[PDB]
């Protein structure tokens, strides 16, 4: 009968339902998009909250800067997004005290991966439903992107992106991504176009998204959260490229 | 109804969540273990690049110690926890006893924290099956195999994960004391029985070999191509 | 349907009654039966043993708690083990603390209350082995009894166990002679009573029965198969 | 209808079940009764003899709770005996931190207090004994008062609990019980006891009373087998 | 396709707006006007002999057909006022029941509270479906069954039961009109009450759009 | 079915519906405004009573938790003074560590944060209450919102409680960015005028006004003036 | 359903019916309790029914005594309702030995309010089914009357009543107030009896009546000797 | 007619009407999933044999550990779940140990298994400690040793309870080869006598045909320590057959 509750109990055929269960809501988050170019890595996501009396007084709703190299995107139950955040600037920072040297990329996401299998394993919580993608430059692996996902089982991805119509995104990065050939610049053009394709509203509001670059620029890594009018500009120059691919067509 | 926990006992006395957890480990991508007289060859599927999906972050064969390698079918998150902790305990014996970690211990301490998880309700068994190869002090090479149960064997050769069936017994045909002469001819027939399950070629096949005293190597995609054409000529 | 009421020791029916306590009472009567009797100077547990084959060894039924105290289990063995070796310790520490043997209705009062936690308490199962638990103290030979239910009772003579009616109706017919009985008498009353309790093909036999004694000069003894002869030689044929 | 099923649950027209159906224990068990009189309180238990196998003097269900204050218990006796050790525990407490011997309103409400914890948690179930304590301290005077297994606690000049109580609060209500004196008392209480005792269903009973008082010296003791006997000729005589 | 929802979403404000108007205007109009049947005096004769209706068929007696026998006229009058009136109760419960159908939100986990206020409400409307169902088969079968009983009285004119059957064939109909009018003004009035009680879960079943937890 | 009775499980869907349960418990609750003006905030609720019998000084629905951070509620009033006494202690928890009164917006993700440890076990159940937090730092005024779920939006004006749809929509056509408080203030009594369904007296409602000053609650006397015009 | 059947769980549209449950529990009771604040003193009266004579009328009381200068009234379960004194009494102590000064009406119906909210949130226990009324004197805010439901409202009132009529003994104090005269202490111990004996329909005698007062003259609680309920009791039949 | 309701099954701490604890005796069933083991207890020594049951032929066979030492006196062989045996040899070998170091002497069978048992006893939730299993242990365990008294064979069950047996089976056949040792078995009979038997009866109730492969075979003579049969040594006893 009923396998799929408790989040400790393997169902015939060995699957946890509970973990899957949480995956289908990331699935309701607004899109979360993240492209990984070799001068720098960027973090673009669909701000789905647009009703017309909310105020942006902080420095993004959903890309979060955990520590002074790495970023990260929150796809999911706000609340439990807003835990996780604070445990991973909390992870970063012990690090720093331990080895006095910036967390490896890839550990600080290996470390919340791990909070979030616990969950799942141990009988009374629910297990995590977020799933947040990660952008940072470490000196062992240089520019890198890394997706994780509720079940606590994290990937390193060029390109990829979390959420509603998440599919459409990923399969539209598939043929436009160049390997090797990309630039923040083509990329942040590549990010209008996926997004524009995937977020309903005909006109992408740039005032409905978000796009975090992160570059290292004199030896230290500077993330910023691109002004609305370098995006008003980004949305104009795209809807004039496609135009004029239309007018040629 | 006797389903549902993990301590309950069926009328037959079968527990049947560490069975389903068993199933688990079937999903998982296959891996082949083969205990060559010199070399211990651990080779595993690789289910796809995905084309935007760096590879490095994906290893299903990980080095525990200097000594012990692991491969892992099964949930890839609790794998990565066991992994860890068996990590943690081989250094913690070099503390204790100062001496270096024999195969069986390990494989007899990752087998412990399995059935530690499946005794109580409260806690899920790990859906990891593993396959630990190493060589001991005596330098004989040893393979051993453990399962969510918590039950520890050395197999001469084995197979977990999909397609087990099929590889083990291709293995058991397959497998004889003139196949592990040579340490190439190991790394074949490992190459061969993975054939025998992977969809596609060698491009989907990721495998590493311990030596006696070097430490485990991931041989590199181009070796395993020319392991492959050797192969596919002879075939 | 009323198959609710009867899942927890903390559930009370609608009729006032704890169902699981009384379905752990139901545990004694599996047991083998034990007859236990005084005498103004002795207390004597008799018991009938069973074995899982032939070639498997008799149960042990009666188990020495100490030099004064020894008890007869009838019911789940493992509760047993669990409860002699409270009431062990607890008669262990009173000579450490006081250096007097403990009095034995005292042990049976400690037995109680610990037996009782279980009944109100979600989580531990009520304990289902029935104790009968003989003495000398002070104040003279003593007999209790012990139910999983927590109540203890003290009696002139008492069997526990499966078909434990018929010997208690022995008992009951032959109690006034127990008072002033020989020790020889009164060990033979009770191996008569026990064997009501056997099956009418089966007969006592020095292999199934174990006889207890404790009495002012007698430290508690479990004479058992082959030291039960001289007890068994004296007793006559079945009724 | 689950609302029955446990003691934190209430029904919805507000009745916690589970505490009622404890109360039903006590009916189950046998008659027990306390008058409270000018000179002290005297308590009486028909104590069923189940079978003749069972020491007389044995299966007590009257316990001395103090050295000043007796409890004679009705309901699932294993609970009574847990009781009365808090009972005891209490008491002692009293003196070692007080200094003198615990007032009886104050010990019934604590041990009242500890059998209402049991109402409101769901781990453990009510407690399944309604008790009454008695004292005589020349200060405070005779005190009678009975805990339900609710942990309702009530001060009564004379009481009743258990199998025949509403039978045997008619008979004790026609005694004057406050002019008359405690040894005029013992006599009477048998033949209450007597009067409810049902032959047809109970095969025998044995009478069990205790007494504390001026008489006592304070002390609550289990009445002189003189004076039992004497009482228990004078209620068959009157049971005629 | 945007079109077809367009004009199914006609239908259904159209069924909004003639099922609003039938709670606000005609059930109450109804229960008005079956009760005043009920009290008319025609639904209330005190002698139940008077309804008797003649039979003649020639009695025997020792030394043709019977001459045309017609229905109980009294009957036919009632039955004439009662016909209509089940028709259009059936026709409104089919306007309710269709609007509380359409009305049923998209299959989701959670919030199925208003789903269910909606099913209760579809299970009492299903149960007076089959009531007032009935009540049509009952109308036909009276005209059946006097009619058979009839014939058999004239074939076998000696058996007096069967001139019996008849007469109480009769009565019994008039009883029951007398209990199907009650039923039916008890039947408008039971819907209205049901709906106006849980009208806003009715039409509103989920409820408003929360806020988001995403 | 048994995904409504749990809250650590997770519905097919992924919808932890005790939570959804939760936020309408505070739709049911008495209507709150929260308008943020440029010079203020004005947090303005209903604070109908059964009887005249209540006394109104006794309770207060709008509560100070520092001298420039003040809340309304809308939704289960025991849970309100829970959160605003775990409020007011984090808060004085903040001075004692950084000797600097603390920012708005660390408070609103401080109590928060207590709102999500409770929808975590169990045995606990989620907090039935919203909170609307206004605070005016650094010259800046500022409106915040945390539902029971644990998660905290900044509104520049909103309505949580019966009628709240309606009520955003009146606040939309009606709100302009430039407006000032005292304007601001008689904009939210409009509001709430919206789903009052009775006469509105100074009693019936509670008003309260944020600005360089500090959080403090209009007086009777003073919205009595106010619910004049 | 199943929405019901634990506190924790809400409703689906919210509700927390375990809480609503309590509230009748109050009711069961089947007494009233009505309490009026004059200008200087505050009363609290209460319906005391003895069921049967033996039961000693002075322990039976629902009035008891938080501090010298607090009292309460506390309707609805007995056991429940003693639980609840203790702790007021316990935590009106415990301001004392803190901050020095005796605990303000206010903040012990907030402290206790404040503790049923706990068991309003936490899943094993069960709001305890009673109210309680506080009835107290503010030297700064003069007589103050304050009443704590098992939810932890804790609103407090000019005049309130608790049991099974209070919605009629509502409806007679709300009158009463919307024609306010005032009230002198004879006049609110008045209008209490008159509305407790309205509702009730008992016209009541000396003896069937518990009634408290706190005056700013003498802070101090005191419940009313029977002698003195009689006077103000044959005033109100004189007049 | 049939009711097969149950309902009082799942779930340790819960007393059937008719007092059985259900879960504890499917524990005892679950040990008849296991391979046959059989012991004989003889004045010369006490013998273990137990049926691997080796799944494929590249597992290697001395991995399968169905007899084991507990110390140089006392060895067990075990049928049932692998698992939960490995925990109770361990408690055994550290009480062995214990016992040494406290009063410098080797424990007698019956201490040992007493020792064990009372790990198994602790299934019912008996102690406050977290670190014990729920569900009673699905293991049966046959301890033989010759101690003061001699050769002694002691059975445990999953119950925990513990008995001296002159010769048990504990397994899938069980059954069966009970009623076989019962008609062999003389106190009379020498260890090699009882080999040849218990490798008799094991080769009858096993599947597959005897090999040295698929059988441990051990033995506690009183002069020797706890010896294994070598796969030479079992070959000369299987030939015997």
């Amino acid at each position: 009968r009923r396998y799929d509750s408790r989040t400790t109990i393997f169902s015939p055929e060995g699957r946890l339902y509970q973990v899957e269960y949480a995956m289908e809501a990331i699935g309701h988050a607004g899109t979360c998009l993240g492209i990984l170019a070799n001068d720098g890595v960027l973090l673009a996501a669909e701000r789905r909250n647009i009703h017309k009396l909310l105020d942006e007084v902080f420095f993004s709703e959903k890309i979060y800067k955990l520590n002074e190299d790495m970023a990260c995107s929150v796809a999911g139950i706000t609340s439990d997004a807003n835990v996780l955040t604070n445990e991973l600037r909390l992870i970063a920072q012990r690090y720093l005290l331990q080895y006095q040297e910036p967390i490896p990329c890839e550990q600080l996401v290996t470390a919340l991966c791990d909070i979030k299998q616990a969950y799942t394993q141990f009988g009374g919580k629910r297990p995590f439903g977020v799933s947040l993608l990660y952008i940072g430059w470490d000196k062992h692996y240089g520019f890198q992107l890394y997706q994780s996902d509720p079940s606590g089982n994290y990937g390193g991805w060029k390109a990829t992106c979390i959420g509603n119509n998440s599919a459409a995104a990923v399969s539209m990065l598939k043929q436009d991504y160049k390997e090797g050939e990309m630039t923040l610049k083509s990329a942040l053009a590549l990010a209008i176009k996926v997004l524009n394709k995937t977020m309903d509203v005909s006109k992408l509001s740039a005032e409905k998204v978000e796009i975090a670059t992160l570059t290292r620029e004199n030896g230290k890594t500077v993330i910023r959260v691109l002004k609305q009018k370098e995006v008003e500009q980004l949305i104009k120059k795209h809807e004039e490229e496609e135009a004029k691919a239309e007018r040629e067509k | 109804s006797y389903d549902r926990a993990i301590t309950v006992f069926s009328p037959d006395g079968h527990l049947f969540q560490v069975e389903y957890a068993q199933e688990a480990v079937k999903k998982g991508s296959t891996a082949v273990g083969v205990r060559g007289r010199d070399i211990v060859v651990l080779g595993v599927e690789k289910k796809s690049v995905a084309k935007l999906q760096d590879e490095r972050t994906v290893r299903k064969i990980c080095a525990l110690d200097d000594n012990v390698c692991m491969a892992f079918a099964g949930l890839t998150a609790d794998a990565r926890i066991v992994i860890n902790r068996a990590r943690v305990e081989c250094q913690s014996h070099r503390l204790t006893v100062e001496d270096p970690v024999t195969v069986e211990y390990i494989t007899r301490y990752i087998a412990s924290l399995k059935q530690r998880y499946t005794q109580s309700n409260g806690r899920r068994p790990f859906g990891i099956s593993a396959l630990i190869v190493g060589f001991d002090f005596d330098g004989t090479p040893r393979l051993y195999q453990t399962d969510p149960s918590g039950t520890y064997h050395a197999w001469k050769a084995n197979a977990i994960g999909r397609g087990a069936k099929s590889v083990r017994e291709f293995l058991e045909k397959n497998y004889t004391d003139e196949a592990i002469e040579t340490d190439d001819l190991t790394i074949k027939l490992v190459i061969k029985a993975l054939l025998e399950v992977v969809q596609s070629g060698g491009k989907n096949i990721e495998l590493a070999v311990m030596r006696r005293d070097q430490s485990l190597k991931i041989l590199n995609p181009e070796e395993i191509e020319k392991y492959v054409a050797e192969i596919e000529k002879e075939k | 349907f009323r198959n609710q009421y009867d899942n927890d020791v903390t559930v009370w029916s609608p009729q006032g009654r704890i169902h699981q306590i009384e379905y752990a009472m139901e545990a004694v009567k599996q047991g083998s039966a034990t007859v236990g009797l005084k005498s103004k100077t002795h207390a004597v547990l008799v018991a009938l043993k069973r074995a899982q084959s032939e070639l498997a060894a008799h149960q042990k039924k009666i188990l020495h708690v100490d030099n004064h105290i020894g008890i007869s289990i009838a019911g789940l063995t493992a509760d047993a083990r669990l409860l002699c070796n409270f009431m062990r310790q607890e008669c262990l520490d009173s000579r450490f603390v006081f250096d007097r043997p403990l009095p034995v209705s005292r042990l049976v009062s400690l037995i109680g209350s610990k037996t009782q936690i279980p009944t109100q308490r979600y989580g531990r199962r009520p304990y289902g082995v029935g104790l009968l638990i003989a003495g000398y103290d002070d104040m003279g030979p003593h007999i209790f009894q012990t139910c999983p239910s927590a109540n203890y009772f003290d009696c002139r003579a008492m069997s526990i166990g499966a078909r434990s009616q018929s010997a208690r109706t022995y008992l009951e017919r032959h109690m006034s002679e127990f008072m002033e009985c020989n020790l020889n008498e009164l060990v033979k009353h009770g191996l008569r009573a026990l064997r009501e309790t056997l099956p009418a093909e089966q007969d006592l036999t020095t292999k199934n029965v174990s006889i207890g004694i404790v009495g002012k000069d007698l430290e508690f003894t479990i004479y058992d198969d082959d030291d039960v002869s001289p007890f068994l030689e004296g007793l006559e044929e079945r009724p | 209808t689950g609302y029955d099923l446990s003691a934190s649950t209430f029904s919805p027209d507000g009745r916690v079940f589970q505490v009622e159906y404890a109360m039903k224990a006590v009916e189950n068990s046998s008659t027990a009764i306390g008058i409270r009189c000018k000179d002290g309180v005297v308590f009486g238990v028909e104590k069923l003899v189940l079978s003749k196998l069972y020491e007389e003097g044995s299966n007590k269900r009257l316990f001395n709770v103090d050295r000043h204050v007796g409890m004679a218990v009705a309901g699932l006796l294993a609970d009574a005996r847990s009781l009365a050790d808090i009972a005891r525990e209490e008491a002692s407490n009293f003196r070692s931190n007080f200094g003198y011997n615990i007032p009886l309103k104050h010990l019934a409400d604590r041990v009242a207090m500890y059998v209402h914890a049991y109402t409101l948690y769901s781990a453990v179930r009510p407690f399944g004994c309604s008790f009454m304590l008695g004292s005589y301290s020349v200060n405070d005077g005779a005190q009678l008062y009975m805990i339900d297994p609710s942990g309702v606690s009530y001060g009564y000049w004379g009481c009743a609990i258990g199998k025949a109580r509403q039978a045997a609060k008619t008979e004790i209500e026609k005694l004057q019980m406050k002019e008359m004196t405690c040894r005029d008392i013992v006599k009477e209480v048998a033949k209450i006891i007597y009067i409810v005792h049902d032959e047809v269903k109970d095969k025998a009973f044995e009478l069990e009373l205790s007494w504390v008082g001026e008489l006592t010296n304070g002390r609550h003791e289990i009445v002189p087998k003189d004076i039992r006997e004497e009482a228990e000729k004078y209620a068959k005589e009157s049971l005629k | 396709s945007g079109e077809a929802r367009k004009q199914v979403e006609v239908f259904r404000q159209n069924l909004f707006q003639e099922a609003e108007e039938f709670l606000y205007r005609f059930l109450p109009q109804k229960i008005i006007y079956l009760n005043q049947l009920l009290q008319e005096d025609s639904l209330n004769v005190a002698d139940l002999t008077s309804l008797r209706a003649p039979l003649d068929i020639p009695i025997p007696d020792p030394p043709h057909k019977c001459g045309f026998l017609p229905g109980n006229e009294k009957v036919l009058s009632l039955l004439a006022l009662v016909k209509p009136e089940v028709w259009t109760l059936k026709e409104k419960c089919i306007l309710v029941i269709t609007w509380i159908q359409h009305l049923i939100p998209k299959i989701e986990d959670g919030n199925d509270f208003g789903v269910a206020i909606q099913e209760k409400v579809l299970e009492r409307v299903n149960a007076v479906k089959t009531k007032v169902e009935a009540f049509q088969t009952t109308i036909s079968k009276y005209f059946s069954e006097r009619g058979d009983a009839v014939a058999k009285a004239s074939k076998e004119t000696h058996v007096m039961d069967y001139r019996a059957l008849v007469h109480e064939r009769d009565e019994a109909a008039y009883g029951e009109l007398r209990a199907m009018v009650l039923d039916l003004r008890a039947f408008y009035a039971e819907l209205y009450h049901i709906i106006s009680s849980n009208l806003e879960k009715i039409v509103n079943p989920k409820g408003e759009e929360k806020p988001s937890m995403y | 079915r048994g995904y409504s009775f749990s809250l650590t499980t997770f519905s097919p869907s992924g919808k932890l519906v005790q939570i959804e349960y939760a936020l309408a418990a505070v739709a049911g609750g008495a209507p709150s405004v929260g308008i943020k003006a440029a010079n203020g905030v004005v947090l303005a609720t209903e604070k109908k009573q059964k009887s005249i019998l209540y006394d109104e000084r006794s309770v207060h629905k709008v509560e100070p938790i520092t001298k420039h951070i003040g809340l309304v509620y809308s939704g289960m009033g025991p849970d309100y003074r829970v959160l605003v006494h775990r409020a007011r202690k984090l808060a004085q928890q903040y001075y004692l560590v950084y000797q600097e009164p603390i920012p708005t917006a660390q408070l609103v993700q401080r109590v928060a944060s207590v709102m999500q440890e409770y929808t975590q076990s169990g045995g606990v159940r989620p907090f039935g209450v919203s909170l609307l937090i206004c605070g005016w730092n650094e010259g800046r005024p500022y409106l915040f919102q945390s539902d029971p779920s644990g998660a905290y939006f900044a509104w520049k004006a909103t309505a949580m409680g019966k009628n709240y749809v309606n009520g955003k929509t009146f606040l939309e056509k009606r709100y302009n960015e430039d407006l000032e408080l005292e304007d601001a203030i008689h904009t939210a009594i409009l509001t709430l005028k919206e789903s009052f369904e009775g006469q509105m007296t100074e009693d019936n409602i509670e008003v309260g006004i944020c600005n360089e000053a500090g959080f403090r609650r209009l007086t009777p006397t003073e919205v009595k003036d106010y619910l004049a015009a | 359903a199943g929405f019901d059947r634990h506190i924790t769980i809400f409703s689906p549209e919210g509700r927390l019916y375990q809480v609503e449950y309590a509230f009748k529990a109050i009711n069961q009771g089947g007494l009233t309790s009505v309490a009026v604040r004059g200008k200087d003193c505050a009363v609290i009266v209460t319906q005391k029914k003895v069921p049967d004579k033996l039961l000693d009328s002075s322990t039976v009381t629902h009035l008891f005594k938080i501090t010298e200068n607090i009292g309460c009234v506390m309707t609805g379960m007995t056991a429940d309702s003693r639980s609840q004194v203790q702790r007021a009494r316990y935590e009106a102590a415990n301001w004392k030995y803190k901050y020095g000064y005796e605990i303000p009406v206010d903040m012990l119906c907030k402290r206790i309010a404040d503790i049923s909210q706990v068991y309003t949130q936490n899943a094993e226990m069960r709001p305890l089914g009673c109210c309680m009324i506080l009835i107290g004197i503010d030297e700064e805010q003069g007589p103050q009357v304050y009443k704590c439901d098992p939810a932890g409202y804790y609103c407090g009132f000019k005049a309130t009543a608790a049991g099974v009529k209070q919605t009629e003994s509502t409806s007679f104090l709300e009158k009463k107030v919307k024609k306010k005269f005032d009230w002198t202490f004879e006049q609110t111990v008045e209008t209490a009896i008159t509305c407790l004996s309205t509702v009730l329909s008992i016209d009541f005698k000396p003896s069937e009546i518990e009634v408290g007062v706190v005056t700013v003259e003498n802070p101090k609680f005191r419940i009313l000797t029977e002698a003195e309920i009689d006077a103000h009791l044959v005033a109100l039949a004189e007049r | 007619m049939f009711l097969t309701r149950s309902e009082y099954d799942r779930g340790v701490n819960t007393f059937s009407p008719e007092g059985r604890l259900f879960q504890v005796e499917y524990a005892i069933e679950a040990i008849k999933l296991g391979s046959t083991a059989i012991g004989i207890q003889t004045s010369e020594g006490v013998c273990l044999a137990v049926e691997k049951r080796i799944t494929s032929p590249l597992m290697e066979p001395s991995s399968i550990e169905k007899i084991v030492e507990i110390d140089a006196h006392i060895g067990c062989a075990m049928s049932g779940l692998i698992a939960d045996a490995k925990t109770l040899i361990d408690k055994a070998r550290v009480e062995t140990q214990n016992h040494w170091f406290t009063y410098n002497e080797t424990m007698t069978v019956e201490s040992v298994t007493q020792a064990v048992s009372n790990l198994a006893l602790q299934f019912g939730e008996e102690d406050a400690d977290p670190g014990a299993m729920s569900r009673p242990f699905g293991v049966a365990l046959l301890f033989g040793g010759v101690d003061e008294k001699g050769p002694q064979l002691f059975h445990m069950d999953p119950s925990g309870t513990f008995v001296q047996c002159d010769a048990r089976a504990i397994g899938s056949a069980s059954e069966g080869a009970q009623s076989s040792l019962q008609e062999v078995y003389h106190k009379s009979m020498t260890l090699k006598e009882a080999i040849k038997s218990s490798l008799i009866i094991l080769k009858q109730v096993m599947e597959e045909k005897l090999n040295a492969t698929n059988i441990e075979l051990a033995t506690v003579q009183p002069g020797q320590n706890f010896h294994m049969f070598t796969k030479e040594e079992l070959e000369e006893v299987i030939k015997d057959i």
